[PDB]
RNA sequence: GUAUGUCUAAAUGCUCUUAUUUACUAACAAAAU
C-alpha cells in the first residue's frame, strides 16, 4: 500500500470510517463520490455538505482554468466541466427547503 | 432589579451543563480535548441555554465579598454554581463598571486578557490597544434557520436582544453585507453582550422553527472593524475629540 | 565511591513543596495507580505529540 | 541581571505594606510575546483576585505605562488618548507582526510620545500647551440611545434609527406616558418646514437601500 | 481501614456496638470514591472536600467515645489507630491546647503555604469578620482550598 | 543550482533551551593548579 | 509506529469478516479504490519525443504514471496495460501499452519511438 | 519543620479516579503535570518494586506521596529487614515452595500477561470489598 | 511606596520556566554612535 | 526506506465468487565454476 491512497482505502481505515459515521456523524463528504441524483437525499446536513463539496471542486477548477498556457485543449474541457459543475450546484439548491 | 429582584440564580443545573466536544475526526485526542484524524464539520453549533436575565440575574457569593468581574457562564446562560458563584451574575450597571474601569484597559469585564493584536476573523475578547465597544454580528440566516423575515423585523429582534443585554448607544442592520452592528456605551456591556450571543438563536417561541432551533448553526457575534463611510468616521473622530477634552480638564 | 555532597533525595525535595502530600496506601493499589497514572502519562504525552493514532 | 516592576500608584493599591511574587519568565508579554518575569500582587490580603504584570519591563519603559494598568504612567491615560493629545500639541504604531513586535520591543527608543511623558520638562510643558489650547411616541431630530434613554427617565423597549433619525418610544403603559406628557426635538403621538424636509429626506435615505 | 490479614486480632471488645456507626462511614467514603464527573473544577474540588470532611468525623467520633465520653477501652482505641479508622496525627492534635476544631492537618502545615501561615481557617470568624466591618466590605471567604472548613477554629 | 559555496557563519544569541545535554553533564569539578 | 510493525491495533470489537463486509459495502460509495488510472511510478523505456512540443524524454526518465488495465487482453489470460505519462515541458499525456507478444511495449497516441 | 499530614488513602483515591476520563480546559495544568511527572516514573516504578511485598506477606501497606493533580504516586518508603531474620524467612519461603513442587502433580502456572490487552486494570476498589486475602507463603512451624 | 517581593515554590511536575519556548529573536544593533574607521593614505598584474 | 508539494469561505438489505495480484514501493544491494 504505497503511495498513501492504498493506506487510505486500507479495510481498517474504512472501518474506522464507517463507525464514526454510525457513533457521532462523521462522515467525509469529500471522500465519497457525490451522487449524480439528487431528491435520493433526505436529510438537509447532508444535502448542505454535498453544495459545499461541489461549491468547492467548482472553485478548484476556476483555479487552474486560467494558467499561461491557455491554449492548450485541457482548458477548455474544463470550461465544460466547469460549466457541469455550475449546474450541478444549481441544481443542489432545489426548493423543498 | 437584579439585587431585591431575587438571590437565586441556577441556570443550567450541574446534571446536564454540557457534554464535552462533538465529533469532527475519527479519534479522539486526550491533550487538546479536540478530535483528530479528519475535519468535516462546520463545527458552530447553536447555544442550549441562553441568559433570560430578569429572571436569572441575582445576588452571588461573589457580590457578598466584592468581586469585579462577571460571570462568563452566567452571560452565556449556564452558570450551575448560580448563587455560590464567585463571579458576578447581572447585567453590568454603569456604577460596576466605572468601579473595575482602572483594570478594563488590560482585561474584559470577565478578568481575562485583552491581546495586544486583535484575531484575524476579529472572533474573540477585543484588543487592549484598540478600545471598542462595537459588536459585529453575523450568520444571521443561519442563526434563524434560513428563515425569509423582513429586515426590518430581524433588526428589531437584534434590537430586543441586545437591549436587554446593555446600554445601546446604536444599531445597524444591514441588507446588502447580511449583518447587524451593535454600539454599546461601555466597552465591559459590550463584551458580555458578545460572551452572552455568541452561538445564540434569534428566534422566538411564537415563530414555526422553535423546536429545531438547535439544529442550525448560531449567531457569529464578533468585533466591529469601523465603518468606511464618512459621516461615521466623522462622528468617531468627534467623540475621541470630546474624550481628550475630558482628558485634559480631568488633569488640570 | 558516592556523593559526600547529595543529601537531598528526589522524594524529601517533593515534600518539602505543599504539592504532594502523603498517605499510607495498600501497595497492589500503588501498583494499580502507578499503571494507571504512567497509561495516563503515556497517552497523555502521545496525544500532545500529535500522533493520535 | 534584572531591571525592576514599573507597576503604578493607582495600579498597585492604596496600602504601606504589599506582598506580591516574581515568576521569571513567567509569561510572554502581551505586546512582544517574549519572556519576562511576571510579578503578581494581591492588592489588600483578602479582596479577591490577583493583579499579574501583562507586559515586559522594556515594553512598559518604551510606551511609558503602568505594567498592569497599560495607562501613562504619568497621567494614567490609555497609551492612544496620550499619544494623540501630545500629537494634537505623532503617535505610536506597536508592528502587530510575530517577528518583528520583539523586534520593536528589543529597541530601546522610548517608541512615541514616552520621552515626553517622563520627562518633568517636557510632560509639563505638554500640559501647559493643552491647558492653552483649552482656553407610544415617534421622535424627531446625531446622539446616542444611552443618552435618549436617560432623557426619557428625568423626564418620569426605545428603537432609534440614525440613517432614519426616527425614534419609537414604546413605554407599553398610558400611565408612563400620560405622566411623561405634562412633565415636559418633534415629538408626536403614534423652522418647522425645514425640519420636516429633512426628515422625509432622511427616510427616502433610508428607503433607497 | 485498612485489609485484615491475620496480622493483627480481629478486634478487641468494643468493636461490636461502634462498627455499625462507623460502617455508615465506609459507605459514604465508597459514594465519594469515584468518577463524579464534575466537569468544572469547583465542583471536583467539593468532592474532595466532602471527602475530608468524612475523614475527620470518623476520628471525632473515635476521638470523642475514647477521650470525652470515655465509652471504649484504651486496648481497642489503640487497635484501631493501628487500623487506617482512626487518624492519630490529628487525634494528637485535638487532644493539644488551641487545636481542637481542627479540619485537618494540612490546614495548619505553615511550610506548604505560600504566605508563611497557617490557613485562614484557623483564624476565628470573629477576627476575620470584626476586619471585614472595619473596612467596608462583608465577610470575605468561605472555605479553604485544602478541605470544607467554614470557621474552622477552637471558638 | 542551489549546491552552492559560502560567504560567512553566523553567531546570534537567543533565549537558553534548558536542555540536559549528554557531555554538560557534571565532571572534573576540581581543577588542578600549578606549585607556586 | 514503525515500518516493521507486527500487529496493528484493532478494536475490542473488531469481527473481522463482518468488517470486511462494511468495507465493501462502502467501497462502492468510496471516491478511490472505485476508479481507473490509479498511480504508479515508472521510468520510459521507449525514449520518444512528445508529439506536441517535442520534447526527447530520453529513455530511463523516471515519471509518475497512470497505470490502467485495458480490457481486452492479450491472447487470453495475460493482460496488457495503458501506462500514462506527461512530457515535461508542455503537459501532454503521452502513453504506452505492454503488448507481451514481443516481449516490448506500443505507442499510444502519445508521443513516437526513436 | 512541622511533619507532613497524613492523609487519607480515600482522598488520593479519588484524585486518582477524577484523573482517568480527563478531556475539559478544567485540568489543563493536570494534563501538564502528568507530562512533567515522566521525568520521575522510573524512580516510581523503581520504588514500587522495591516494596514488592515478599512472599510471606498477604498485603504490604506502605507510605506513599502523591501530587496532588493525581500526576505520580510514589511509595515513599524503603523498604529495611533484619538480615539474619530476612534470610531466613527466605528460606522458609524455599522450603514452602520444594514442599509445593513434591506435592502438585501440576504446577498451574500464570499467563501472560494476566490481564487482557483490551481490558482496562480493574481500579483497586473492586478488591478492597472482596474477601480476605488468600493465606501467603509460610512454612508449617513447630 | 515599598513593596515585599517573594518567590512561589511552583509545582515540581509543572515547566519550570514556562514563560520560554526557544522563540527566534531578530535584535537591533543600536549602534548609536560612530565608530571612525580610520586608515591612512600595477592594477592589471593583481 | 514506500518521497513530496499546492488546493479547502463558516436507497435498503440480499447473497454469490476464490488452489491468485489491474497489487503497490523501490530509497537498499549487485558474483561465478
Ligand atoms: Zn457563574
Ligand atoms: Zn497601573
Ligand atoms: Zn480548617
Ligand atoms: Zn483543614
Ligand atoms: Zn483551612
Amino acid at each position: 500500500m504505497s503511495r498513501n491512497v492504498d493506506k487510505a482505502n486500507s479495510v481498517l481505515v474504512r472501518f474506522q470510517e464507517q463507525q464514526a459515521e454510525s457513533a457521532g456523524g462523521y462522515k467525509d463528504y469529500s471522500r465519497y463520490q457525490r451522487p449524480r441524483n439528487v431528491s435520493k437525499v433526505k436529510s438537509i446536513k447532508e444535502a448542505n455538505e454535498w453544495k459545499r463539496q461541489v461549491s468547492k471542486e467548482i472553485k478548484q477548477k476556476s483555479t487552474r482554468i486560467y494558467d499561461p498556457s491557455l491554449n492548450e485543449m485541457q482548458i477548455a474541457e474544463l470550461n465544460d466541466e466547469l460549466n457541469n459543475l455550475f449546474k450541478e450546484w444549481k441544481r443542489w439548491q432545489w426548493h423543498i427547503d | 432589579s437584579w439585587r431585591d429582584k431575587s438571590a437565586k440564580v441556577q441556570v443550567k443545573e450541574s446534571e446536564l451543563p454540557s457534554s464535552i466536544p462533538a465529533q469532527t475526526g475519527l479519534t479522539f485526542n486526550i491533550w487538546y480535548n479536540k478530535w483528530s484524524q479528519g475535519f468535516a464539520g462546520n463545527t458552530r453549533f447553536v447555544s442550549p441555554f441562553a441568559l433570560q436575565p430578569q429572571l436569572h440575574s441575582g445576588k452571588t457569593r461573589g457580590d457578598n465579598d466584592g468581586q469585579l468581574f462577571f460571570c462568563l457562564f452566567f452571560a452565556k446562560g449556564m452558570c450551575c454554581l448560580g448563587p455560590k458563584c464567585e463571579y458576578l451574575h447581572h447585567i453590568p450597571d454603569e456604577e460596576d463598571i466605572g468601579k473595575l474601569a482602572l483594570r478594563t484597559e488590560a482585561l474584559d469585564c470577565f478578568g481575562r486578557e485583552k491581546f495586544a493584536d486583535y484575531r484575524e476573523d476579529m472572533g474573540g475578547i477585543g484588543s487592549f490597544r484598540k478600545k471598542n465597544k462595537t459588536l459585529y454580528v453575523g450568520g444571521i440566516d443561519g442563526a434563524l434557520n434560513s428563515k425569509h423575515l423582513k429586515p426590518a423585523q430581524i433588526e428589531s429582534r437584534i434590537r430586543f436582544v441586545f437591549s436587554r443585554l446593555g446600554d445601546i448607544d446604536r444599531i445597524r442592520y444591514v441588507e446588502s453585507k447580511n449583518c447587524g452592528f451593535v454600539k454599546f456605551k461601555y466597552q465591559a456591556n459590550a463584551e458580555f453582550a458578545k460572551e452572552a450571543m455568541s452561538n445564540q438563536t434569534l428566534l422566538l417561541p411564537s415563530d414555526k422553527e422553535w423546536d429545531d432551533r438547535r439544529e442550525g448553526t448560531g449567531l457569529l457575534v464578533k468585533w466591529a472593524n469601523e465603518d468606511p463611510d464618512p459621516a461615521a468616521q466623522k462622528r468617531l473622530q468627534e467623540e475621541l475629540k470630546l474624550e481628550s477634552l475630558n482628558m485634559m480638564v480631568h488633569l488640570i | 565511591l558516592p556523593t559526600n555532597h547529595n543529601k537531598t533525595k528526589l522524594l524529601k525535595s517533593l515534600k518539602n513543596t505543599k504539592y504532594f502530600q502523603q498517605t499510607t496506601i495498600d501497595w497492589v493499589e500503588a501498583g494499580l495507580q502507578l499503571c494507571r497514572q504512567g497509561h495516563n502519562m503515556l497517552n497523555l504525552l502521545i496525544h500532545r505529540k500529535g500522533l493520535t493514532y | 541581571n534584572e531591571p525592576p516592576p514599573n507597576i503604578c500608584e493607582q495600579c498597585l493599591g492604596d496600602e504601606a505594606n504589599i506582598r506580591m511574587t516574581k515568576i521569571p519568565q513567567g509569561s510572554e508579554c502581551k505586546i512582544c510575546t517574549l519572556p519576562f518575569t511576571l510579578y503578581h500582587f494581591k492588592t489588600s490580603k483578602r479582596s479577591n483576585n490577583i493583579i499579574k504584570t501583562l507586559i515586559c519591563v522594556r515594553c512598559a519603559t518604551q510606551r511609558n505605562i503602568c505594567q498592569c494598568c497599560m495607562l501613562d504612567s504619568r497621567w494614567h491615560i490609555p497609551i492612544q488618548l496620550r499619544d494623540h493629545l501630545i500629537s494634537l500639541v505623532v503617535m505610536t504604531e506597536e508592528a502587530k507582526n510575530d517577528m518583528m513586535k520583539r523586534f520593536l520591543s528589543l529597541k530601546n527608543v522610548k517608541l512615541g510620545g514616552a520621552q515626553i511623558t517622563s520627562d518633568p520638562s517636557e510632560a509639563d510643558n505638554i500640559v501647559d500647551k493643552l491647558k492653552n489650547i483649552l482656553l407610544s411616541f415617534f421622535l424627531y431630530n446625531s446622539i446616542p440611545e444611552w443618552k435618549i434613554t436617560d432623557t426619557v427617565s428625568q423626564l418620569l423597549s426605545l428603537i432609534v434609527n440614525h440613517k432614519a433619525k426616527c425614534g419609537g418610544l414604546r413605554f407599553q403603559s398610558s400611565e408612563l406616558g400620560e405622566r411623561f406628557v405634562s412633565k415636559i426635538f418633534i415629538i408626536p403621538w403614534s423652522t418647522a418646514e425645514n425640519i420636516k424636509l429633512s426628515l422625509s429626506l432622511n427616510k427616502l435615505i433610508q428607503l433607497e437601500l | 481501614p485498612r485489609i485484615k490479614t491475620r496480622r493483627s486480632k480481629p478486634a478487641p471488645d468494643g468493636f461490636e456496638k461502634i462498627k455499625p456507626t462507623l460502617t455508615d462511614f465506609e459507605i459514604q467514603l465508597r459514594d465519594a470514591q469515584k468518577d463524579k464527573s464534575s466537569k468544572l473544577a469547583a465542583k471536583s474540588n467539593e468532592q474532595l472536600w466532602e471527602i475530608m470532611q468524612l475523614h475527620h468525623q470518623r476520628s471525632r467520633y473515635i476521638y470523642t467515645l475514647y477521650y470525652k465520653r470515655k465509652a471504649i477501652s484504651k486496648d481497642l482505641y489503640d487497635w484501631l489507630i493501628k487500623e487506617k479508622y482512626a487518624d492519630k496525627l490529628l487525634i494528637a492534635k485535638w487532644r493539644k491546647t488551641g487545636y481542637e476544631k481542627l479540619c485537618c492537618l494540612r490546614c495548619i502545615q505553615k511550610n506548604e503555604t505560600n504566605n508563611g501561615s497557617t490557613c485562614i481557617c484557623r483564624v476565628p470568624r470573629a477576627q476575620l469578620e470584626e476586619e471585614a466591618r472595619k473596612k467596608g466590605t462583608q465577610v470575605s471567604f468561605h472555605q479553604c482550598v485544602h478541605c470544607g472548613c467554614r470557621g474552622c477554629a477552637s471558638t | 543550482p542551489q549546491l552552492e559555496a559560502r560567504s560567512g557563519a553566523k553567531a546570534a544569541a537567543y533565549t537558553p533551551t534548558g536542555i540536559e545535554h549528554a557531555r554538560l553533564l557534571p565532571g572534573h569539578t576540581t581543577l588542578k593548579y600549578r606549585k607556586f | 509506529s514503525e515500518r516493521k510493525a507486527i500487529n496493528k491495533y484493532y478494536p475490542p470489537d473488531y469481527n473481522p469478516l463482518e468488517a470486511e463486509k462494511l468495507s465493501r459495502k462502502m467501497a462502492k460509495k468510496l471516491k478511490t479504490m472505485n476508479k481507473s488510472h490509479a498511480s504508479i511510478r515508472l521510468m520510459t523505456p521507449f525514449s520518444m519525443r512528445c508529439l506536441e512540443c517535442n520534447e526527447y524524454i530520453p529513455k530511463s526518465r523516471k515519471f509518475n504514471g497512470k497505470k490502467e488495465l485495458l480490457k481486452e487482453k492479450y491472447l487470453d489470460s495475460i493482460k496488457i496495460y495503458r501506462l500514462t505519462i506527461s512530457c515535461p515541458r508542455c503537459a501532454n499525456s503521452i502513453a504506452f501499452r505492454t503488448d507481451p507478444g514481443n516481449s516490448d511495449y506500443v505507442m499510444e497516441v502519445g508521443g513516437v519511438r526513436n | 519543620y512541622t511533619p507532613k499530614a497524613e492523609m487519607p488513602p480515600e482522598h488520593l483515591r479519588k484524585i486518582i479516579n477524577t484523573h482517568s476520563d480527563m478531556a475539559s480546559k478544567m485540568y489543563n495544568t493536570d494534563k501538564k503535570a502528568f507530562l512533567g511527572a515522566l521525568k520521575y516514573l522510573p524512580h516510581a516504578i523503581l520504588k514500587l518494586l522495591e516494596n514488592m511485598p515478599h512472599p510471606w506477606e498477604q498485603a504490604k501497606e506502605v507510605k506513599v506521596l502523591y501530587h496532588t493533580s493525581g500526576a505520580i504516586t510514589f511509595v515513599n518508603e524503603t523498604p529495611r529487614v533484619i538480615e539474619p531474620v530476612y534470610t531466613a524467612q527466605w528460606s522458609a519461603t524455599w522450603i514452602a515452595m520444594r514442599r509445593e513442587k513434591r506435592d502438585r502433580t501440576h504446577f498451574k502456572r500464570m499467563r501472560f500477561p494476566p490481564f487482557d490487552d483490551d481490558e482496562p486494570p480493574l481500579s483497586y476498589e473492586q478488591h478492597i470489598e472482596n474477601i480476605e486475602p488468600l493465606d501467603p507463603i509460610n512454612l508449617p512451624l513447630d | 511606596h515599598h513593596i515585599e517581593v517573594v518567590s512561589k515554590q511552583m509545582d515540581p511536575l509543572l515547566p519550570r520556566f514556562v514563560g520560554k519556548k526557544a522563540r527566534k529573536v531578530v535584535a537591533p544593533t543600536e549602534n548609536d554612535e560612530v565608530v571612525p574607521v580610520l586608515h591612512m593614505d600595477d592594477p592589471n598584474e593583481w
